[PDB]
């Protein structure tokens, strides 16, 4: 129910590609909580880095509502 | 919460409410003062509850007080007893919200690495539950007990 | 997101006490105007295109926005208002329900002030086309939860302004 | 002239011309958000996203379900990747490939929408249908949505679209077959598992291994070695005859 | 109907079934009764309602029965009277079950493509079945009334 | 898929020949069509809905195929059987403007039959109604390209049956 | 999937038919036993795993199967017929539940027999140990809903035999 | 996979049997052969596109496969075909490494033929350039490893063939 | 094992093996005659190595061996023996091998489910198992001792 | 089987037809090639025996075929696979007598492939047979029904392939 905004850049270290390519190197975008975990480790996995990371949607407290 | 669990499908899939969800949303509502009245009986009853669930476990499972336990030790015990009297506060929140998402949220989601972690045996705390439940269900109505022992079993199959 | 039940008890939960008599009173509060909610909700469900063009044609169109030059104009832009406004509907009628303005929060005004502000939506319509369709809500479910829906859409209107 | 004429003349035309890969490998078209500016293009992309999922005949059905996903995808509020995501999340994708078909066989539907691909092999079958009886369709969709294979294909922004793999074996046919079914027109699920091979040849038959187990049993039995001859000529080359 | 709604859902998330949804299904076997008595009384007022339905919805649209409308003529009218019926039976149904998944899968996923290909205008058989609504909870106590209300509202909603 | 152009091309190819006299005049036969291939498919194109439209009243419906055990009784099913006809306009649209059936086979016709046999579909009705989708079509396009149009139907049809 | 009211209303709107006398009797010999299968299942869910370690050592550990050579030898090959043992009681108990054997034949038992002919799992030991669950799911649930239970369980073990 | 050392390994682990002097006997027979099949792998590695091109000049290319109409006609056909080639030498090397066809078995030969008679590939074709290549390789390793490299690639032969 | 883990390295990648691979692979064969001895020399001690592990684990541990343990029983006792032979063999398997490949095929992956099933206590099999290396490496040279505990540490890291 | 006249009959007798003008001319257009058909059988069945000859020393001997371990090694197999190219021969000659590729495959292809890869024969040395025949039984006819001969042996070959 929570939603992380998350922006990242990941370049590119192999074969440079040729058709104009912006949107997947420099990105933001919304991501869920329990698919944020195991993006982050891809996106540094990667070689990517993680310019910004917003919490959005969720409450800081939580305690309930947060696994709906 | 039951209301919760039909927004949130609902919104899902992305709609308005459907005759069943309503309908459920109304037995709910109606059923609450019952809901209430249970919380309030187990509430009151907290104490009696979890020293009986506490005597029961041990007498069914010695060993978790014998040496090689995790429960060995007063302030061991005493800690099993407050897992239990948190665990019986979570089933009065269940209980008058009418479903399990409270539960979920705060004590079943990671308590196998709870347990895993702290090397407590989960069957001990199964049964120490299910005897929570048998002295709970002695201080109730039939209806009511059902209605109880219907969150006590769902605690004992989530910690399986 | 959480309902009127859930948020007392996660406020119980984080000073992990045992429902009391407020708590249990609050509760009751709740529970004694359940039926209206949803009596209210579906009415909301089976109209929920009339108060759509009722509220449009009261706050929106027959002005600038629908003329060129409008935020309004073309059938594009007036699809995308015409579905915010569904969307304003659909949630307004959740958090009734749901006795709660934690759902508006979470899944709609998060984000939509900044974006209205980078597309160039008007604001003020937008909240003009909100209260007209808290007016319409309002005639349509009666006194019993007129005023009930009405603090949701006056809700979405003060997140937006 | 005549070293380039075909020798054993094609008496029938077209009947060489299908031969090989499918033409269909190379007679369609990749939808990338990157260059999916502008109205026009979007479109086709959100089109185009509901028929890699969806298998192109229940996605002729949409019509405004998904529409805050598209609107959230148009300003650029989520990429593809998310909108994929969320569209293997969706009721929809539930009702229509998960809630008719057995538990083996969610997996290759959800392999063959999402990656574009049969299942591998085995070891592949066990990781991923022993984590969505654990979990769900919500984790087995993550898993392949936020798995290297689909960051290495496809990265943030692209359609999954199918691909013909080569590699490992029995893939290609495997995914083939997938790709020329019709919705419903066949429900067996053409990977159930992956037979074991067994072992038809001896590793001691072997040329290597056989020629140096003559010698191991010549230089064991016959022949002394380094410890004084005084003990070496007591000795009994037979154990218990 | 609520029993598979439930079932799907607890197959989905791959557990057992809530208290909530058992809370549910122990409410709706409670309420089949009554659900048989209000579907029985549909089923034996049938044709009252139908008729009366056409009548009020003849007298707010009289396009409909105009030459540039799409139920011109007597046949025409009696395919409209026709659909009408098929929309009863589908109330029934839905009131039968306690959920609108078999009206969702008989009657209004492609309505629209339908309709749309026939020309027929939604928003006239959408009056035509609240003019329905009227004339059965006419024929009903308050409470199950209500009842098939939901059901017809879900109708007029999903018609939308 | 193929096209003309490209049918005659691989057809060639596979030989290792030139152009000849032969395919230069098949490829000039093709090529003094094209106009009318594309105001054909333009017209079909702008009507599509109605030529389904008349295609369904005049082969399928008011008939048992609509009716209660009929294979397109319940709206479902009848919006299935109006793609369905969609889609055999769409194609037969791409084949005649290709000149030639190779997309037909492709992408339609293959494993269609033992499709239809395992859903129940009636093949003699589809067959019908993609007979009278030929019958509309040749009445809109007119006298310049209702037989080429035909043919591509007549395959469609030949194919199935 | 289906249960007993959406079987019996499918049944009658195949033939476009109201609910009569007939379909009413057998939806309230449905209703009538009601809350007994939701106490079984309460019940089943509650001794899920004690059932299915009760199976297992009646019918299937301490033999050639778990020892070396056996199908069920090692960790892994224990792990997945423990996990099929729990697929068996969970579609059962969802079987019961809804009153038909369509989510047994329509989630469970659809290529299951090949995908063990393929695996080379036993199909013998795995109907024992179906009846080893049926025998201690009957012995638990009591008079009441044992042989509703055990009904699905003998399907069970039919569709694989 | 698996090579000589994990399959006396899992052989006397299906039985469950520490391991004895006949287990000790094979495991030496093939520690013994160790730097003879590294010292192969190596060669053939240095050597692997001189081989593939003489094996394809001796058995294919001159002929109607690479003319006009054949399989192995157009670029697209030729750098697949040689690939194929490079796949087979690849394998073969990691077999002659491991002392076991297993990897052939598991990851090479399941599915090829039904692959091979799906695109058109002549399975003769590719089984004389599977022996030309074995001939090169064996006049490349050597006395001491000659018969072992030429096992794998009869082994790939016959199970093509 | 080694040529096993590095033939599916270099497959992942689609090359042939590099340098660096082979001479992996020439450190295995020679190390190979000294594994396998030192595996004979396990195989050969495994019944006195098996009893002394039972002992010194039941001494640690006697709530195994008590009323509310899993070995309570003289059969239940025999059952944690023969499972320490299962590990003892697996172990000589990993040492021969020179990669723990078959260890984690045969004894490993799903161990956690097995002891759970059975409610046999983890930490309880991971101080059996260091009890059996260390009966090994007390019947072992130093060198050889080291090689054998590395695989036996694997093996209590593993159940863990 | 079936030849063009009984094919023809056939394909009306499914519509339940009379004859029309292009079942008669497609019957003239049979009728008018009769005599081209009989001399080029006649051709065929005296010079049978050399044109199987000359297609064994041009495709199949003097080579690994023939060679021990071949597939045509010994004299057992020698004269199975001249019978079979006799086969081919006969039933090609009676396909182009009947005019029509029926014959072919309901009497020689039916089920023969998968006999082959039972047996171990070279599917792509037996295609090379079909075509040596081929080129001489094209050169044997003449150019009268040199096209008509070589499409029937140009059919068994892509069959077989
Ligand atoms: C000597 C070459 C012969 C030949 C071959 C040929 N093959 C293809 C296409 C494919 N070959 C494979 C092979 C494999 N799949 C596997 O998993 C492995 C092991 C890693 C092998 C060896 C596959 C799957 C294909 C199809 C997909 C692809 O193209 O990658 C082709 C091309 C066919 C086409 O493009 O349609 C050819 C030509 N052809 C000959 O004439 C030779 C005898
Ligand atoms: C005039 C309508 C007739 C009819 C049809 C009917 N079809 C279905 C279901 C499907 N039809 C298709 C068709 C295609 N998929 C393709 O890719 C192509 C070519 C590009 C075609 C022609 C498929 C795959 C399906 C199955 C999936 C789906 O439903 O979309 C149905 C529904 C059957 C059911 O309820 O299960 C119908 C009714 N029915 C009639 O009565 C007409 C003769
Ligand atoms: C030190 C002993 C510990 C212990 C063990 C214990 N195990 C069992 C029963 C079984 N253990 C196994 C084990 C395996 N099967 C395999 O294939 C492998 C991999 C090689 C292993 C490790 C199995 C299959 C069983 C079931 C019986 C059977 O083998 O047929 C028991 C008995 C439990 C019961 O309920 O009877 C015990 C007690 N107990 C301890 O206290 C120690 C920690
Ligand atoms: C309508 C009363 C007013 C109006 C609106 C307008 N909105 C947009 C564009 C967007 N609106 C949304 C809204 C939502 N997305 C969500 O997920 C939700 C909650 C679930 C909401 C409310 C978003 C995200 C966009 C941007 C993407 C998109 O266009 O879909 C437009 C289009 C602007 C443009 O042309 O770029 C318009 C016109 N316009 C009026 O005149 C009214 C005051
Ligand atoms: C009546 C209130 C409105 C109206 C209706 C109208 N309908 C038709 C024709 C058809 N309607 C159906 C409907 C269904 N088939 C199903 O399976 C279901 C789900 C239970 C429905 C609702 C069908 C199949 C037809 C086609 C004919 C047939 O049944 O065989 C017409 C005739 C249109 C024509 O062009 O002939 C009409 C007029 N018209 C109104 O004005 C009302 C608002
Ligand atoms: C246990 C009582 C028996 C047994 C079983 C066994 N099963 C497997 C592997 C699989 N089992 C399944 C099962 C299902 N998939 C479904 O969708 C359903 C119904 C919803 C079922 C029951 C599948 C798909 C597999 C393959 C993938 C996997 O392993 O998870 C094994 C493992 C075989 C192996 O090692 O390859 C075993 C051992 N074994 C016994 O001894 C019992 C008779
Ligand atoms: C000529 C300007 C240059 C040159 C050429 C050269 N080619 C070969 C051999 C072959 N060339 C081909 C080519 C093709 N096959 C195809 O499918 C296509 C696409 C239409 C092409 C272009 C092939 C297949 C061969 C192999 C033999 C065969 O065709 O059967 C050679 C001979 C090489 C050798 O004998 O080893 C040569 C020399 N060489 C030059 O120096 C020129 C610049
Ligand atoms: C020699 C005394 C007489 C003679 C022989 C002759 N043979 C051939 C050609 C072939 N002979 C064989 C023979 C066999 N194949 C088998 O499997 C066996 C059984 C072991 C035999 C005996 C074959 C297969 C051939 C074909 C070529 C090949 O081997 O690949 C010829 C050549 C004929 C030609 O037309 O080329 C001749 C001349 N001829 C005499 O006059 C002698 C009396």
């Amino acid at each position: 129910s929570r939603y992380f905004k998350v922006t990242a850049c990941i370049p590119s270290l192999k074969r440079v590609r040729t058709g104009r390519e912006l949107q997947n190197t420099f990105f933001t975008k919304l991501v869920p909580y329990e698919n944020w975990f195991t993006e982050q480790q891809r996106i540094q996995k990667a070689g990517g880095k993680v310019l910004s990371v917003k919490l959005f949607t969720g409450v800081q407290g939580a305690n309930t509502g947060v696994g709906a | 919460s039951v209301l919760t669990k039909a927004i949130v499908n609902a919104d899902a899939e992305a709609r308005y409410l459907s005759p069943g969800e309503l309908d459920r949303i109304k037995s709910f509502v109606a059923s609450g003062e019952r809901r209430l009245r249970i919380a309030q009986t187990l509430t009151e009853a907290r104490e009696r509850i979890v020293k009986q669930a506490g005597d029961q476990l041990f007498q069914i499972r010695p060993d978790v007080v014998s040496p090689g336990g995790n429960a060995y030790g007063e302030k061991m015990t005493a800690l099993c007893l407050r897992d239990l009297d948190y665990y019986l506060r979570l089933v009065t929140y269940g209980i008058v919200a009418g479903d399990v998402t409270p539960i979920e949220e705060i004590g079943i989601i990671g308590v196998k690495e709870m347990y895993n972690s702290l090397q407590t045996p989960i069957p001990a705390v199964a049964e120490g539950v299910r005897a929570m439940k048998n002295v709970a269900t002695s201080l109730l109505s039939g209806d009511d007990a059902a209605e109880a022992g219907f969150y006590f079993d769902y605690l004992v199959g989530a910690m399986q | 997101m959480q309902d009127a039940i859930t948020a007392v008890i996660n406020n119980y939960d984080v000073q992990g006490k045992y429902l009391d008599g407020a708590a249990l009173d609050k509760l009751k509060a709740y529970f004694t105007t359940g039926a209206v909610r949803v009596r209210a909700a579906a009415v909301i469900s089976s109209n929920a295109t009339t108060i759509i063009k009722e509220a449009a044609a009261k706050a929106l169109i027959y002005s600038d926005l629908t003329r060129p030059g409008g935020n309004m104009y073309t059938t594009r832009r007036y699809a995308a208002c015409i579905r915010d406004m569904d969307y304003f509907l659909r949630y307004a009628t959740y958090a009734m329900l749901a006795g709660d303005p934690s759902i508006l929060d979470e899944r709609v005004l998060n984000g939509l002030k900044e974006t209205y502000n980078s597309l160039g939506v008007p604001i003020a319509a937008t909240v003009g086309g909100i209260q007209a369709m808290k007016e319409v809500v309002g005639g349509l479910v009666g006194p019993d939860a007129a005023k009930e829906a009405s603090i949701y859409f006056d809700y979405l209107s003060s997140g937006l302004s | 002239q005549e070293l380039g004429t075909p020798i054993n003349e094609r008496s029938i035309p077209e009947m060489y011309v299908n031969q090989g890969v499918p033409a269909l490998k190379r007679q369609r078209k990749v939808f990338k958000q990157s260059q999916a500016t502008d109205r026009e293009s979007f479109d086709a992309l959100v089109t185009a996203a509901y028929v890699q999922v969806f298998d192109k005949d229940i996605a002729s059905y949409i019509r405004s379900e998904f529409s805050a996903l598209e609107s959230r995808l148009r300003n650029r509020e989520t990429s593809v990747k998310e909108f994929v995501r969320l569209l293997g999340f969706s009721a929809l994708y539930r009702k229509q490939f998960h809630d008719r078909y057995p538990n083996t066989k969610v997996v290759e539907f959800a392999f063959k929408h999402f990656l574009g691909r049969a299942v591998k092999n085995q070891a592949e079958l066990i990781k991923y249908h022993g984590l969505l009886g654990r979990k769900g369709i919500k984790a087995l969709i993550g898993a392949l949505v936020d798995g290297e294979e689909y960051g290495r294909l496809y990265g943030e922004d692209t359609v999954p679209s199918w691909q013909f793999p080569t590699l490992p074996a029995a893939n290609y046919p495997n995914s083939v077959e997938l790709y020329n079914r019709f919705t419903r027109q066949d429900d067996s699920l053409v990977v159930p598992s992956f037979k074991p091979i067994r072992s038809k040849m001896d590793i001691a038959s072997m040329p290597l291994v056989q020629a140096a187990l003559k010698e191991q049993q010549a230089t064991k039995t016959a022949l002394d070695m380094s410890r004084p001859m005084f003990l070496e000529l007591g000795r009994s080359f037979k154990g218990a005859d």
